[PDB]
């Protein structure tokens, strides 16, 4: 009976509006589901958008306001990334959070995903990763992402540090100092926090997301199907162990 | 082998301004003085109404080693009509590159927001000005009526530039078309002779540029990184051009005609986001009279000998041989995370051997990221993959931005005139610029 | 006659919709389809009267959407 703790990751931006609704669900069949491998089950939430920085984001104040602007659409504003719920044995609350989601939105067709696991996997302390469990991080969306260098279009030159930034509101304070990370830099750290990634993606985006498994250990893949539960098998089988 | 790295010429500037982010040198007309070329995107310099515009210095070889200001713009924001404002130079990093041909400067703002005639919008459509002789122009490929994501409105026109032998200027605008970028190639005399200090669209009739494409080309960013040289024989530079995000992260390299803009080769990377392309330079490096192609892939993971990937990035060479076929070898990096090859710059005969010689750099190595310029020399067979010489960053790091020495860096001009090109390193983290001189 | 309605960017898919919304109610009868994952809208079996309404009327309301119309 070995403990799982279950990072459940949600992508915001505007490309999502198609596929939030089957996300919603996924979330809440998974809750449920976790509870038939082990007693000592924990989950937790976040989400992310992109760095609202041009030319990712517009900087004219209207559309600051709201990033949907003018198509009219009314959405939240651009961030990085946030720690909503620490992983808890509240089921209850993890569905209530989930449930409660809404569209953000940026301009370009990647999104700033590899900020999100960065912090997600990095602040133990107020993730509440367990010393003694596995670590399954889920990561959903419909796009490709940005990674370091990408952000110099953006005026920003500082290489990622690789460090925890999670400020009083949760936020990732340096969402727009310091750079997108690179896939070396996300592999060093999942790997030394003992993470196993998991890329929930539609099919279109399935391929290129199989390749940076390859390159990513103990990195999974699956598609993101309305018969959500396809994704959950993978969770499932990991569990076995030996 | 031959750079003085024991006593170089140190120049600085105001602190926070990444002196330093940009450099090149000057060369005017007649027998005048040479000067360091020196940008500085984040100087508050004494424009009225603008913070942080940018600016680009002309530094002192000759003694005294003071840097003074070029005065390629002293006003404030132009209006659009009352109380609205058509341009918003704060912020818009004036001086981040900055290239010179003879008596000619040109420097560039890409990040510069514009206000589209049409309506009260702020897109970062980019702007350049170059400075011939005594006369200062106003030069905006990017700025017309093609606005928005799918115009021109995100070109960030500027971003890179280079110049041509045969009196052209070019100019990429990686955010083109959804970013599928662009590459601009004008005649330096229509820029000149076409400005009006009251007209915003310029159109050159002698122009040559690419065109959108398909979506599926979107999210590529051409014009990252450009650079020049005959590869096709016809006696006329062509244009060389990185694609970091082409197929699908892989990366790739194009190369244009240089007369009608017509594509006539293409490379491409091994490895998902290795991000080749970044930057890409052109040279003979074996002495075969043909140009070479040079291209940077920094984030390139290779295999270390515990079967485990790490991150040193990756340069490969394309020979080009009389046939139109080129050989490819490849040259990885020395340190995990020290991103070799993000930088690469031609020396010329740095050694006088009869054979180019070549810099790369690999801005985040060494102790405590400093950054490291590591100097290749050339060879009737290619490219000497084991480097001569090494320089070493000599600054502390600061907060935010290490020093990054390395990032940014330009040769093969004699300043000191002893026969041998020198070489200007940049380390805008600690907002610095050095000059390296070439020994006999 | 088809047209074929190209739309880009993290907001694509907001588009889309809103103008997937608009042609059903012009053209609840038309063949409307989704195509390339969400990314492409097209309509066929119409006959070079839409096409100087619904081709135009996303232009001006989205400029940055991107229209091909063939007949034949
Ligand atoms: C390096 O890679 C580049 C990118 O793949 C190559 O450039 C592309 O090459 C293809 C194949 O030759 C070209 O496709 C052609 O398209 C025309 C139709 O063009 C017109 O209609 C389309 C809409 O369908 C519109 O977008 C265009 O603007 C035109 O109005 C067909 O008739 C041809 O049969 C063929 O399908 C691409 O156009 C071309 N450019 C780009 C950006 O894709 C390049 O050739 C490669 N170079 C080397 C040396 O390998
Ligand atoms: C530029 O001036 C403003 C206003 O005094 C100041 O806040 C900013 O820090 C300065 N930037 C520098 C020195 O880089
Ligand atoms: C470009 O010029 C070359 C040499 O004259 C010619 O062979 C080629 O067909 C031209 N291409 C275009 C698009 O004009
Ligand atoms: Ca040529
Ligand atoms: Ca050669
Ligand atoms: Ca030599
Ligand atoms: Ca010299
Ligand atoms: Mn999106
Ligand atoms: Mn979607
Ligand atoms: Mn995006």
């Amino acid at each position: 009976d070995y403990p799982v703790d279950l990072y459940y990751l949600m992508d915001l931006s505007a490309s999502m509006d198609d596929d939030l609704n089957t996300i919603k669900e996924l979330g809440s069949r998974l809750s449920k589901e976790m509870s038939k491998l082990t007693s000592n089950f924990r989950l937790g939430f976040g989400s992310f958008v992109e760095k609202p920085v041009s030319p990712f984001v517009k900087t004219t104040p209207e559309e600051i306001a709201n990033p949907c602007s003018s198509i009219p659409y009314f959405c939240l504003p651009t961030f990085g990334f946030k720690h909503i719920l620490p992983l808890t044995n509240d089921a209850e609350r993890f569905n209530e959070i989930v449930k409660n989601q809404k569209i953000s939105a940026n301009i370009d067709t990647p999104e700033g995903g590899f900020d999100a696991i960065m912090q997600a996997a990095v602040c133990k302390e107020k993730i509440g990763w367990r010393n003694d469990s596995l670590h399954l991080l889920v990561f959903v969306s419909d796009a490709d992402s940005h990674f370091g260098m990408d952000s110099k279009l953006a005026g920003i030159v500082c290489p990622n540090d690789g460090l925890c930034h999670l400020d009083s509101k949760n936020e990732y304070s340096m969402s727009t100092v310091l750079e997108y990370p690179t896939i070396g830099q996300l592999i060093d750290k999942l790997v030394q926090n003992n993470v196993l990634l998991i890329f929930a993606v539609t099919q279109e985006q399935v391929h290129l997301y199989e390749n940076y498994a390859k390159l990513i250990p103990g990195a999974t893949v699956g598609l993101l199907q309305k018969d959500s539960g396809n994704i959950l098998q993978l969770i499932i089988s990991a569990y076995e162990e030996l | 082998f031959n750079l003085d790295v024991d006593s170089p010429a140190e120049y600085s500037g105001p602190e926070g301004s990444y002196f330093g982010f940009a450099v090149d040198f000057f060369v005017p007309s007649a027998s005048s003085r040479m000067f360091l070329l020196v940008g500085a995107p984040k100087a508050n310099t004494t424009q009225p109404g603008i913070v942080e515009g940018g600016q680009v210095l002309k530094c002192d070889w000759s003694s005294t080693r003071r840097c003074q200001p070029i005065e390629f713009d002293a006003t404030g924001n132009r209006d659009y009509a009352k109380d609205d404002p058509l341009e918003f130079k704060s912020h818009q990093w004036f001086g981040a590159s900055v290239r010179s041909k003879q008596d000619k400067i040109l420097a560039c703002a890409p990040l510069y927001h514009w206000r589209t005639e049409m309506k009260q919008e702020r897109e970062p459509v980019g702007t350049c000005f170059l400075q011939d002789g005594t006369k200062t122009v106003e030069y905006a490929p990017c700025r017309s009526q093609d606005i928005d994501a799918d115009g021109q409105g995100f070109c960030q026109g500027g971003f890179s530039i280079d110049f041509t032998k045969a009196d052209r200027v070019l100019l990429g605008g990686p955010g083109s078309f959804y970013w599928q970028g662009q590459l601009i190639s004008d005649q330096v005399a229509e820029i000149v002779s076409k400005y009006d200090p009251n007209v915003y669209s310029i159109k050159y009739n002698n122009q040559l540029a690419t065109r959108t494409a398909q979506a599926i080309f979107d999210d590529s960013y051409l014009g990252y990184s450009v650079a020049v040289g005959d590869f096709n024989g016809d006696g006329i530079d062509d244009f060389v051009s990185g694609v970091p995000r082409a197929a699908r992260t892989l990366g790739m390299v194009y190369i244009y005609d240089g007369k009608n803009m017509s594509s006539l080769y293409n490379f491409t990377g091994e490895q998902m986001a290795a991000y080749f392309g970044f930057s890409v330079a052109a040279t003979d490096i074996n002495g075969d009279d043909y140009a070479d192609v040079f291209i940077g892939a920094p984030l390139f993971m290779d295999r270390g000998s515990d079967g485990k990937l790490q991150e040193v990035g990756q340069v490969s060479v394309s020979l080009q041989r009389a046939s139109g076929d080129f050989q490819t070898t490849k040259l990885n990096g020395f340190e995990v995370f020290a991103r070799f090859g993000s930088a690469i710059a031609p020396l010329g005969d740095l050694d006088q051997d009869g054979f180019n010689d070549i810099a790369i750099a690999a801005p985040y190595g060494g102790e405590d990221k400093k950054g490291i310029v590591y100097i290749f020399n050339g060879r009737s067979t290619g490219l000497n993959a084991v480097p001569s010489q090494i320089l070493e960053g000599q600054w502390a790091a600061r907060s935010g931005c290490p020093p990054s020495f390395g990032y940014s860096m330009k040769g093969a001009t004699d300043i000191d005139k002893n026969g041998y090109p020198d070489l200007i390193v940049g380390a805008f983290g600690v907002d610095r610029a050095i000059l390296y001189r070439a020994r006999p | 006659c088809v047209v074929r309605f190209v739309f880009r960017g993290d907001l694509a898919e907001l588009m889309l919709r809103a103008v997937k919304d608009h042609l059903k109610k012009e053209g609840p009868h038309w063949n409307i389809t989704s195509t390339n994952n969400g990314k492409e809208l097209v309509v066929r079996g119409i006959h070079e009267s839409d096409a100087k309404r619904i081709a135009k009327w996303v232009e001006k309301r989205f400029p940055r959407v991107h229209t091909e119309t063939q007949c034949d």
